[PDB]
Parts: structure tokens; C-alpha cells; sequence
């Protein structure tokens, strides 16, 4: 399942450019669908580090 | 092949006489608006037209006996009514035919200025006139 | 840092809405700040001081400012909040770059929405650029660096 | 835009109201703009943050104002409703114009009336020209553009 | 108009106190305005605006001010009010005047009555006039144009 | 008047405290005014405006102004007020003068004593006069002219 | 007097603690003043004014500043107070001086104790002297002249 | 002290997070007095005076400011309490120095802890560096001199 | 082993005519930003660049007959539109070519100056225009 | 027993050429903090030394072919980087050998002003430069 969502969160950058302004982006977005998925209690941790 | 000179030349305006001594305010004038947006790779600003601004005109002729041209049409002014005249400047030719002609839209005057007097002032009595306007347009053809 | 950076070169970037370039163009961003509401309690015997306790974090509004821009597509989406109550949160990034225009440091501000949109006052004797103010409320944000 | 537009050159109409070149003419617009109410709740055992809640849409007055006129159209409405409690809502559009004097957008104000109406002090040591100010009550406002 | 009238031209008239030219004279007048309070409603299903209803006309105190004059009659009448509660409210005009000195327009101010009478304070290192100010209730006004 | 007097030329004079030349002088003079209380009133049916009615008249405490005095017996006046509790209140007469030092005009003030006494700031840096000031409560005045 | 004297030479004085020269100079010294507070009464029949009554005297607190003294006796006085409340009322002079050093005029300041003490904020970028703040309360003052 | 000292040499060290040089750099401080909260009572039969009594001793937040530094410890240390309400106060020195930069004076805050967190606002048409800015709250203070 | 003289040069501004009078404002200026933390030893600042700015070019020729160039281009502007054009600056050789070449970019009139007048003004009538720009590069090879 | 002249000298600033027309600005400021006590029998204040300044540096050269250093140096500048330089001033004897040094650290260029043309401008074309830094030593053995 988280697979699946991430890999269709991350399609809108399949044509951007290839540099630090792209990868930034894509890093914030997985991380806001995995902070829901902790609060959720999916996963394991006292806090997301 | 030679440029024009500045001595001959004459002004219309309204009055009996058309020499003077000095003419000068000719000018057009317009502001800028300046932009940069934070992203823009340059450090500066673009620049763009804003609203015009017009000078005053100022107008030098000799004293004359029995001539009072100047007050008379200062002393139009009603409070907010006063006798607005075309402004008519011309550079002249070797036939006093106009050459060069600034046109000047609905002038009145803002103040008539009165000579100064000297027991050693050996010398011409010279009084002035300043006028404002609504707009300049110059013809070269 | 040595020599720390100046702030007059950024840019603001939207997801959930499509991209044009002149929606990432702004004059001015405000609002990235946060605070700590607080108690406080005498505690008897104590005579120095009293306790103060933190109660919540607090995160003001997000605020852009920009000239005048008739088709934008930030604005529909304003649009469709203001007038009909339909509401769908995005989420944004406001990045501070250096000379290679890359980012120094960014914030990722999470799940906003609009609040509020104006237009600066019209006045004929006066030479000015119109000029587009809109603000947003979000839930938090979390920075990279 | 590329260039944003400037904001000295726009049109004031009326719809209802008898028609006269002297009163589409004015020295400054102002009010256009919008805001959204809303509410605060706290969640136990939510630490970071409040929920915020819209409410309600709201718009302040329009306000008018020019030099002196004394025949206007505009006044006379303004009289019936301040002297005797007759209200007769008005439509009326805010036009921001272009270099050929057609718009760049428009503003849509539905169903107006008059809430006040007043001129400039006078001083006998002063020039000055007489300034008269309208205030106008409507409900919302659509844009086209 | 295609000019508009300037403001530093005007008369005061009273009627019901003896006429004397000095008491027509005035440095400056203040407080032609009105204004309508409202009430709010919110209408349950209706989430684009709130309704709102006029109540009452409202109008602000009148003010003159001038140098000081040592045998008015206007103050006499303003002391009867003052000092023994003896009130007989008069009737007042102002006129906004013209280049031939004959009215552009008029104000008709009906029922005043005298609430307020000051002179401001005396300073023996400052070069200044000794300034005279006197404020009027009344119940309404109309114009004439 | 045809032309207004001015008002840096009066003199200030005390009943019930024995008189020097030097506590006649004064820097500045302020108080001098008078208002009316009122209540307002709502009238089925009347929609034009509400009723206002008087309740009482208001006059503000008196203010003088002087460089500091050390021997004044208007301060010796004030003392034992302040310290003991021991008031005897007194009249008082402003006066603004013409060009012959004859009154152009009088106010007598009824009942008078003292409310305030201070001195202003010290400060090594600057260079300034040592003032003194003095605030009296009072019943109402009466003008002689 | 004929000539007032200026306000830029005074001497402070302490009485309960040890003295040093460097603790008699100040910057600035302010709060010696007074007022009275007062009660209102309408009376019935009475329209021309309502009666005022005195309640209580009241004093300020008095405020001096200095330089940074870091081995102040002053201070150490203020430290007892505020560390472990342990509160021991001082007297104090405050004495106004003539040319020969002096008093023309002084100030006896009751049974005084320390309530602030504070010192400016540090600035990198500004060309400062460190200011020092202290502020005492007090029961009441006399005079001697 | 004969010439007082100025106040832009100083520097802050804190005790608990890991040492940069970086982090000890600043250019402002503020926040460093105290005062006093008292109550008033009045006593039948003494009318010169009203009773004040001391309550509790009062601290203001410290507060720091800088140039932005992207790798700040203490930043992280505040990025804790901030996000996720981990709590671990600090202890804090604040010297002011001499020529042998060495202090003059120091100040010794206890068990501090974050309460604010902020960045200036951005502006693409002005010439500033970008600055940060934190708050403390702490329970007390000592001197060291 | 010899400098450059002033007087021989070329300016390309779309008109008809390249030979002016004077030329003037060919300026490039930074902005300074000045930092100090507390705990320094030194007792004064460190500097670095902040954004940049241009200064306007004033270009002045004498009037001749027929010749309207200055008031044509002025009168192009309408409410927030003005043509603009590329300014070509050069000094020149013996051989009439370019040495030292100033490049402007987005130029246009501000301001248009006409002479004035006099009875005894044994001159030439002068007039001059003021310019906007966007940038300045310099090239010297 | 006699003083120096002041037209014998070079200029050490990273660029291909040491011979300048002209320098100025090499002065050193320091601020003055004031203060009186009430108490004091004086009626005047007591002084002591605040933080320090220093003033910008203008060189001035005149154009030559192939010769843009100026520029150059100039384009180094990159929103807050800039090539900066040790620039060493000094005051010639009749071997050609330093007497007086001036020693400024950290200097890069504020302002580039280029030269006006003129048709009747018979003299040499001279650019300038001014110089921002943070600090000067004086030595004089």
C-alpha cells in the first residue's frame, strides 16, 4: 500500500529538471506522506527521526 | 548642412506686441515606475512609463510707455475664473517665415514680476511674466 | 555565517495547483515565525519567581504580496473558496537561494488554505503599479537545511 | 504581467440611476477586497498546533470620492434614502482600464445603497478645492477578466 | 463640475439673535455630514455574506471658530444656555458663495442650541491670535441647490 | 474685532493670600473652558434622528505655569493643603490686557484650590530653566466684558 | 526670582548607607512632584456644576539614572531587597545648588525602598555608554527653602 | 566609574548544547532587569499616604538577535521544544568585556529554555541581510562583579 | 604608449543622423551592506555587495531644419507602452572604426529639453534628451 | 631638513599597470561618546573614544587600448561574492624605492565612472574608480 501511494505522489516530477531545486521538492512530499502515516499508527518511533 | 541659430523668432499672445527679449521653459517631462520580483536573476529593476508633468513658461520684454499688456491680463483672475489664451511660439527664417513652432494649450498667468530701481542703474527697466499651461506640442517639418 | 546572505533573492512554489511561471514571481513573503502560549502559577513559599508552563505552539499567517495579475491560477483557486465554500489545502515551499540559484534553506509550510485576498486603492493623481495581496492559513511547518 | 498595469485609469458606472457624464468621473476608489471569519477549537492530545474553522465571508463599504458637484444624480438617491427611509438598490461596475480605454478587468457590485454621505471642512485661510465623499453598503462582488 | 468650486469663500447667518456684520464671520466651519447605523443578521444556510438593516440618521456636532470678539451675540445667547439653563434653539445658514458672491449652494441647519464655548490657552512666548471656538447640537439638516 | 488681539499680554491675580509682585507672573495660562453633559434618546416613530437632552455643566481644572519661586506664598497656600489637610479655598482673576495695560477683558473664578503641584526633570546634559507648575479645582467662572 | 535658576546642578544623598563619592552622581533625577485624588457628587437642584471632594495625596515613584558603576554600595542595598526580600527603608536628599555649591532649595524624600533596577540593551553596531536604572518608592516628601 | 564603560563589546556562552564559535556571536542582547509587583491598602485615619507592600519578584525574556546561520546548535535545541515539546533548559552566561577582553561584569541566567523563533520578512526590492531572532524564558538571574 | 583622446565618436540610436555634441551618465554603482557581532576585536565593520543600480544618459546635438527625431520618439509612449531600442556607444580610430564600445540595453526618453531664446544669443540653439535604461556592458578588446 | 614632494609614486592593485593619475581618500576617524553628572562644579562635558570608520579610496587612470582591468575586476562582483585585494600604496624616493607606505586590507570596487565625450573636448579620457575596505596601517621607518 505505501509503495503504491508514493509511487503515484512522485509522478508529477518525472519530467523536471534534475538538480537541487527538484530534489528538495520530492523529498518534502514523501516526507508529508509518512508523518500521516506515523500519526496514523502504521509505524514505530517516539518521534519521525 | 548648418544648424539654426536662437535670435529671431516671435510669440502670439493675445496682446498688442509680439518682440521679446527672453523665452524659456519649453519642456516635457515624464516619471518612472520601477519593479523587481525576488526570484529574477538580475539585482535591478525594470522600468516603465508613469504620468507627465509640463514646466512654466517664461516670458522678458522691455517697459513701455503706456503699455500695461501684463497686468491687464493678470487682472482677469476671478477667483477660480480667469481669460485663458493659445500660446503660439515661433523660430523664424531669413523671410521671418516660421521654421520651428511650439504649440501651447489654455496658458494663464501666475505672477507678473515689476523692475527694480537704481540711482546708478544705467540700464533698460525689464519686466516679466510666468505661465502656466495644460500641454506642449512641437512642429518641425 | 562569515559573511551571512541578504534576503532579496527567493522563490515561492505551489503543489496541488498547475505551475505557471508567473505564479512563482513574488514582491514580498511574511509570516515564517512561531510561538509557545504559556501559564503561570505562585507557588506559596516562593518568593523569587513563578512557574510558567508552555501550553501550545502558535504559527501566524503566511502573507504574498505581487503586482497585479489577471490570469492566475492561485487566484481561481482562491476563488472558489471565497465564493462557494469549497476548500482543498495544498501544501508550499518558500525557498532562499544563493548565487548558483539553488536553495541555501527552505520551509515547507503543510495543509493551507485561503483567508484572504485584496486590492490596493485606486487613486488618479497618483503614479503607482496596482498592486495584489494574498493570505493563507496553514498548520505548521518544518524547515530543510 | 510582465509589466503590471498601473492603477490611474479606471470608470465608475451605475445601473438604476439616470445617466450623466459627470458622475462616472472620480478622483479615488476604494474597498475591494474580502476576508473569512473564522474559529479556533483545541484537541487534547494534539500539542502542535489548533484547528481553525471558516465561518463566514465579509466585505467592507465602497468608498467614493470627488470633487464637489452640485446637480448630481447620485445625490439625489443618496437624499431619498438619508432623508425618508427609501431604499432602492443599485448595481454598479469598477472598471480598470487599458492604454484604448477598454478594460483589463472588472468588478461586479451587487445590490448597493447609501450609508453615508459628507464634504470637507472649509477654511477661510487655506486653497483648497471642496472634496465630497460617498459610502456605499452592498452584499459581494464577482470579477470578470 | 468641469472646475470645481474652491472652499474659502463662505457665510454664517443666524436666526432668532439680533444681526450684527461681526458675527457673520467666520475662520472655519465644521461638521456637515451624516451617517446611517446598521444592525448584522446571519441567516442560517446563507454562508456568502451577512444581511444588514438601517436603524437611525445620524449627525455630528456643528463648529465655528474665529478670532476673539468681545461683544457677540451670539455668546450672549450661548451664556443664557451656560450659565442658567435657559435653552432657545435658532435656526442657521451656510452658504458656500460664488465669484459674484451669491450662493452655489446652501445648508438649512434646523433647532441648534449652544453645547460647548472655549478659548484656547495664552502664551507670553509666543507671537499668536487670541482664537475663539463655539460648537452647536441641532436635530437635522437640508440643502438648497 | 477688525483686527483680533492677541495673547501673550495678561496678568493672573489672587483673593485671600497675601500679595507679591512675583506671584502675579506667569509663563502660561490654560483651562479656561466650558461644556455640557448630555442623553440620548430613541422615539418610536421618529426615524430621523434621536433626541439629545442637557444634564449639567462641565468646567476643567486651571493650569499655571512659572519658572521656580522658592519664597511664594501661593505655594505656601498650596503646602498646607497638600501635607494637612487644610483647605480654604479662594477667588481668582485672569486678565488679558491692551496696549495701556487696562483690561480688554476679565474672568472671575469662583471658589479655587489646589489638586497638583510639581516640578519638571532634571538633567545634567541639557541646558534648561527649572519650571514649576501649579493645577487649581474650581466651582465655574463668570466673564466681565 | 528675577532670573529663575537653571536645572543642570544637583547632588544626591543617601542616609543608612556607607558612602562613596561615585554613588552621589547621577544623570538625571525625576518624580518630585504630587496630587490629589478626588471623589464626584451631583446634588439635586443644583445644575451649574457638580462638588468634587479629596480623598487621598498621592506620590510617584522616584527614577535616577547613571553610568555602569560596578562596585555600588546603592546597588548592593537593592540586591538584598530583590534576591532575598529583606527590605530596609532609607532617607534621602535631593539638593538643588547655587553658584558657591550651595542649596538654594531641597527636597526631604520619607522612608524610601528599592522596587526596579536595570541597565540598557547591549548594540553591537552603536557607539554607546552603558546606562544604569534605578526606581524607589516612598511615603511622602517635605521641603526646606 | 570616572569614565564609564560602553556597550558594544560583549559576548554569550551556553552551557549544556555543544560549543560552536559560531553560536556565541551576536548582535544585540536585551532583556537583562527586574522589578518588583506590589499591592496598596488604605488606613482609616491616616490620610498623607496609602500602604504599598512587595509581592513577587518579576523577570522580562532575553531575547538575541543575529545574522541568519543555517547550522546552528542552539537552533536545533529550540527546533526540539518547538516541534515535538521535549523540554531541557539551559544555563546561560552573558559577559560584558574590557580591552584585555576580559569581563568587566557578567550575568548568570538560569534554567532557560525556548519560547520564540523567528525571520525578518523578505523583500525583493531592498538591499538587507537576512536576520534571526530567538526569545528565552528563565527563572532568574545573579551578578558576578 | 599614448592614451585615448575624447573627441571622436559614434552613437547608434534608430534615428537618422549619429553625430551629437555630448555625451554623458555611462556609470555602473553598487549598494554596500555593513555587519558587526558584539564579541568582536575589531572595532569597525565588514562590508560586501549588495544590489546594483544604473545612472541615466544625457545626449545632446544642435536642431536643424526638418529634423524631429527627439519629439517623434517622446511621443511613441502611451500609458504604460514606449518603444524601446538598443544604444550603441563608440570611441573611435584614425581609420573612422570602433576601439571602445558601450552597450545599452532597453533604452527610453524620460525627458526632451528644448532651447531658449534670445535677443542678443549669438549661439547655436542646442537641445538635449535624457534616457532610461536597463544595463551596461563594456567592451574594450 | 626639507619635506617630501607628492608626484612620485606607484599603486600595487592586482592589475597589469602600476601608474595612476591620481589617488585620494587614505584618512582614519574614530567617534567621541560625551557625558556630565549633575554634581560636577564643571559646566561642560568629559570625553573618550568610541567605535572607528574609515573612507573609500578613489584612483583615477587614463583609457588605453586593449586595457579593461577596471571592468573586469568589477564583473568579479556575484550577489554577495566579490574578488577582494591587498591594495599597497606607496610614496617613491629618488631610487625609485618606498618611503611611505599605506598598507589597506580587503578592498573591492564600489563604483566604475567612464569619461564624457564631447566635440570640442580637446583633452585626455580618464576613468575612475572607488574602492571600498576594511582597514589601513601607515608605515613610515
Amino acid at each position: 500500500m505505501a509503495e503504491e501511494s508514493i509511487k503515484k505522489a512522485t509522478e508529477q516530477f518525472v519530467f523536471e529538471p534534475n538538480d537541487g531545486n527538484t530534489w528538495v521538492r520530492v523529498r518534502a512530499m514523501i516526507e508529508n506522506f509518512l508523518i500521516l502515516q506515523w500519526r496514523a499508527g502504521a509505524l514505530a518511533g517516539a518521534k519521525p527521526e | 548642412s548648418y544648424p539654426l541659430s536662437k535670435f529671431h523668432f516671435s510669440v502670439e499672445w493675445g496682446g498688442t506686441k509680439i518682440g521679446f527679449t527672453e523665452v524659456s521653459g519649453l519642456d516635457l517631462e515624464t516619471e518612472i515606475i520601477e519593479y523587481r520580483h525576488g526570484a529574477s536573476p538580475e539585482y535591478s529593476k525594470i522600468k516603465m512609463p508613469g504620468m507627465q508633468k509640463f514646466s512654466n513658461i517664461t516670458l522678458k520684454r522691455g517697459t513701455f510707455k503706456s503699455d500695461n499688456e501684463y497686468f491687464q491680463w493678470y487682472n482677469t483672475i476671478n477667483l477660480n475664473k480667469v481669460e485663458r489664451r493659445d500660446l503660439t511660439i515661433s523660430l523664424l527664417n531669413e523671410e521671418h517665415e516660421p521654421v520651428v513652432t511650439w504649440k501651447v494649450k489654455n496658458a494663464w498667468p501666475l505672477k507678473v514680476q515689476s523692475t527694480d530701481l537704481k540711482g546708478d542703474g544705467n540700464e533698460v527697466a525689464i519686466e516679466s511674466m510666468e505661465l502656466a499651461h495644460e500641454g506642449l506640442v512641437i512642429q518641425n517639418e | 555565517t562569515y559573511y551571512p546572505p541578504s534576503s532579496f533573492h527567493f522563490l515561492v512554489e505551489f503543489t496541488g495547483i498547475d505551475a505557471k511561471n508567473n505564479d512563482h514571481e513574488f514582491q514580498s513573503v511574511s509570516g515564517l515565525s512561531v510561538d509557545i502560549d504559556t501559564e503561570e502559577f505562585a507557588e506559596g513559599g516562593e518568593n523569587r519567581f513563578k512557574h510558567k508552563f508552555p501550553v501550545k505552539t502558535k504559527y501566524p499567517n503566511l502573507v504574498l504580496k505581487r503586482g497585479v495579475l489577471v490570469d492566475s491560477k492561485v487566484i481561481s483557486w482562491c476563488r472558489d473558496a471565497i465564493e462557494d465554500f469549497e476548500f482543498k489545502p495544498i501544501d508550499l515551499t518558500v525557498k532562499l537561494l544563493n548565487e548558483e540559484h539553488q536553495p541555501l534553506m527552505t520551509w515547507n509550510v503543510v495543509h493551507a488554505y485561503p483567508v484572504k485576498w485584496s486590492v490596493e486603492d485606486f487613486n488618479a493623481q497618483e503614479s503607482k503599479m496596482a498592486i495584489e495581496s494574498v493570505e493563507l492559513s496553514y498548520n505548521y511547518f518544518k524547515t530543510i537545511v
